[PDB]
């Protein structure tokens, strides 16, 4: 079952974050990244199409997150603004969806 | 002298061409072009991947567009969770682009149901119904359609280029048709040979339809340098015209052929009686086009003389 997991699951402030990715599918789409608990076109951080390699960021986007091509994803010289909940949407290449939500928390 | 017998050549040439459509090149390469086309598009559509967002992300909303050859379906509905990632060259079309292809291929649809008249014919309109909903709200218009060849490619131009364009990503897998595998496919990579031939009758089957138009409007009915120098021009003109056609559609036939050798080879001319089990052949009655421009061709190809001859005279004038 697709899954996430932060590391380090408490994040010091003005360093920095991994979101890794677990049983992500064989064969892909795509997949997205959102600020929240869930799916959300104006909260999505990061679009990833395979199809073009290309990743095109969301409204979101704070220009400090990086994602990597096994789906994870990364936030660099994180703030205060960035602790909170984190969800991941993948595309299957029969277009079966799938989701799977994370969070990690910063402290000063 | 010898003119009198090779104009009646030119003229009757093309009152066969322009008029009838069981032994016309030009007739039969046109439609040819349009049945392809939606033969494409009929093999094709349940695979092709429509709902990128344009201006920003969204899962939210989804269009469905009636008599489409989707796969269970009669219509193909543009994704709602594809709408998080963004349309364009090599992943995914817009849900416009999609809208702009249907309305092409169901005009030309309704005009073949109706059936494409001959090519002196541009007075012939057809009806035509698009039905398209959303999530909900629903459109359904039905307009009044000029069904002639020089409008027709046009749409079939419209198809084949949001295509080769844009070049959307194709459906996984998971009975199929054999190209589809488990994977996301550039259609630009597997159908490549197909976009190319279509593409190229299209546009050739136009030139056709220009140059019969000229013909039409220009039938035909002594000294050194006594202004007979035009109407021989004239002749030559005509002449080099008919040429262009004859082998343009002769073309037509062979720019066809290059699919034969292709991944829709066997495909693209079969079908199983739009309806809910139309997704993956062509089901657009090719063969029984193609063989019948085969022949026009084949039929034709005596007149290859008489034409050249009207050059030949014509340029020794000069």
């Amino acid at each position: 079952q697709l899954t996430t997991e932060s590391m380090p699951f408490n994040v010091a402030e003005g360093k920095e974050v991994l979101l890794l990715v677990h049983n992500l599918p064989q064969q892909l789409f795509g997949y997205s990244w959102y600020k929240g608990e869930r799916v959300d076109g104006n909260r999505q951080i990061v679009g990833y199409a395979i199809g073009t390699q290309q990743a095109t960021p969301g409204p979101a986007n704070s220009g400090r997150e990086t994602i990597y091509p096994n789906a994870s994803l990364l936030i660099q010289n994180v703030t205060q603004n960035d602790t909170g909940f984190y969800t991941l949407q993948v595309i299957k290449s029969d277009l079966v969806n799938e989701e799977a939500t994370g969070q990690f928390h910063v402290y000063p | 002298t010898a003119i009198n017998q090779a104009i009646g050549n030119l003229n009757a040439n093309t009152q066969n061409l322009i008029d009838k459509t069981d032994n016309s090149p030009a007739y039969q390469a046109t439609l040819l072009a349009l049945k392809s086309t939606v033969g494409l598009w009929n093999s094709i559509a349940y695979a092709v991947i429509c709902g990128g967002y344009t201006d920003k992300p969204n899962h939210n909303t989804t269009e469905t567009f009636y008599n489409q050859p989707g796969q269970g379906s009669d219509s193909i509905t543009c994704g709602g969770h594809v709408g998080l990632l963004q349309a364009g060259k090599n992943n995914s079309l817009s849900i416009e682009q999609f809208a702009t292809l249907n309305k092409a291929y169901q005009i030309i649809q309704a005009a073949l149901k109706q059936g494409l008249p001959a090519l002196s014919d541009t007075k012939k309109t057809v009806e035509v119904t698009i039905k398209t909903a959303t999530n909900d709200t629903t459109v359904s218009i039905t307009d009044t359609f000029i069904n002639d060849a020089q409008n027709l490619l046009t749409q079939a131009q419209t198809i084949i280029n949001t295509l080769q364009d844009n070049c959307p990503q194709l459906k996984g897998k998971s009975n199929t048709p054999s190209w589809q595998t488990g994977a996301n496919q550039n259609s630009c990579s597997v159908f490549g040979t197909e976009f190319s031939a279509i593409s190229d009758m299209i546009s050739n089957a136009q030139n056709i339809v220009q140059e019969t138009q000229q013909l039409n409007t220009t039938p035909l009915k002594n000294l050194n340098s006594p202004n007979s120098i035009a109407l021989a021009q004239s002749m030559l003109k005509n002449a080099q015209s008919q040429a262009a056609v004859l082998k343009l559609a002769n073309q037509v036939g062979s720019d066809f052929n290059r699919i034969s050798t292709g991944v829709l080879k066997n495909y693209i001319e079969e079908c199983n009686a739009v309806s809910s089990n139309t997704w993956g052949k062509g089901c657009a009655g090719v063969k029984q086009t193609l063989t019948s421009l085969e022949n026009s061709n084949a039929s034709f190809s005596s007149q290859t003389p008489q034409i050249n001859q009207a050059q030949n005279l014509a340029n020794t004038i000069v």
